């Protein structure tokens, strides 16, 4: 199981 | 040795060449990188073709000339924090100054009292994230003619002494060759060594930025190995539900293959992703010639790919001008401009 759709960038973890 | 005389010197006059390709690269860039054009009712707005943190983007049609752009509109009061909002200066002044076969052209960039906009050439045939989804995985084929387009990309970027940070298919648009365009530009920067932010896609960042240790263009070949692998598997190599059980297995130092990946694959893959920095291609004394020069790109003609003398796997199909039939849907949001200016102070230099 795992994210399939599209995957948002993070500006700050 | 594996390659006899002629080969070797071929590839040597191939490396010296190169080098004079990239000296003159950046002559080009620092012109326009040392001195970095439109206005919001000079365009039509059409359809939204993607969205994002701050805002979304648009097909868009120039008045005056019919020409079509995509424009990346950006929302000021939602670039909100510190990194947020130096990463989008890094972002046009980045896009300004480049100029590469496989990167997007912006054609202009403006500002009014709410919003930023860059207006950059509209490319057609959709996201490689959505062909690959469609079709489920590439052959290694074609995985090979995409990823020898993000090495030579990626080649010219790092001699620029520009990371790219954001590498997926998401970002890889398919133009009317079949060749790729990159797109957003969002977390890119001019990096002379080091740089600290803790940023990216969780799928995609390399184990030094989720352990918060200053990193450098190595990054970008981490994230290559990861984008070759899914493309050649329809899956990503660290795959989870939640962004934390994503950052555990990066840092594990573990892979694992499908079995129809070729020996060759696997070999250059773990190269890749290769969590000592000592040991992965792309960072060592060899720099991009230990990629390739790799086995599994034994079949490419570089310079033919640069040219675009190689036939691509597939064209995508376009019914004409304005097209967005290889484009997903979206909710479609009213651009509302405020009669005061908004953020003025954040974004003077854009
Ligand atoms: O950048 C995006 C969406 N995000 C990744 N879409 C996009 C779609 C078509 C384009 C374009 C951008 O730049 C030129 O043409």
């Amino acid at each position: 199981a795992g994210r399939t759709g599209r995957r948002q960038a993070i500006h700050d973890i | 040795g594996h390659m006899g005389n002629a080969a070797a010197a071929k590839k040597g006059s191939e490396q010296e060449s190169v080098k004079e390709f990239l000296a003159k690269a950046k002559e080009e860039f620092l012109k326009k990188w040392e001195s970095p054009t439109a206005q919001l009712d000079h365009f039509d707005r059409i359809k939204t073709l993607g969205t994002g943190s701050f805002g979304r983007v648009m097909l868009v049609k120039h008045k005056e000339t019919g020409n079509h752009y995509a424009m990346k509109i950006l929302d000021k009061q939602k670039v909100v924090k510190l990194k947020q909002i130096e990463h989008t200066l890094n972002e046009k002044r980045i896009l300004q100054a480049v100029n590469f076969p496989f990167l997007v052209k912006l054609e202009f960039s403006f500002k009014d009292n709410s919003n930023l906009y860059m207006v950059m050439e509209y490319v057609p045939g959709g996201e490689m994230f959505s062909h690959l989804r469609r079709i489920g995985r590439f052959s290694e084929p074609h995985a090979r003619f995409y990823a020898a387009q993000i090495v030579l990309t990626f080649e010219y970027l790092h001699s620029l002494d520009l990371i790219y940070r954001d590498l997926k298919p998401e970002n890889l648009l398919i133009d009317q060759q079949g060749y790729i365009q990159v797109t957003d530009f969002g977390f890119a920067k001019r990096v002379k060594g080091r740089t600290w932010t803790l940023c990216g896609t969780p799928e995609y960042l390399a184990p030094e930025i989720i352990l918060s240790k200053g990193y450098n263009k190595a990054v970008d070949w981490w994230a290559l190995g990861v984008l070759i692998y899914e493309m050649a598997a329809g899956y990503p190599p660290f795959f989870a539900d939640q962004p934390i059980q994503i950052y555990e297995k990066i840092v594990s130092g573990k892979v694992r293959f499908p079995s129809h990946f070729s020996s060759d694959l696997k070999d250059l893959l773990r190269n890749l992703l290769q969590v000592d920095l000592t040991k992965r291609f792309g960072n060592l004394k060899n720099g991009v010639n230990d990629i390739k020069n790799h086995k599994w790109f034994a079949t490419t003609d570089w310079i033919a790919i640069y040219q675009r003398k190689v036939e691509a796997p597939f064209i995508p199909k376009f019914k004409g001008p304005g097209d967005t039939s290889n484009f997903d849907d979206y909710e479609e949001e009213e651009i509302r401009v405020s009669i005061n200016e908004k953020c003025g102070k954040e974004f003077t230099e854009f």
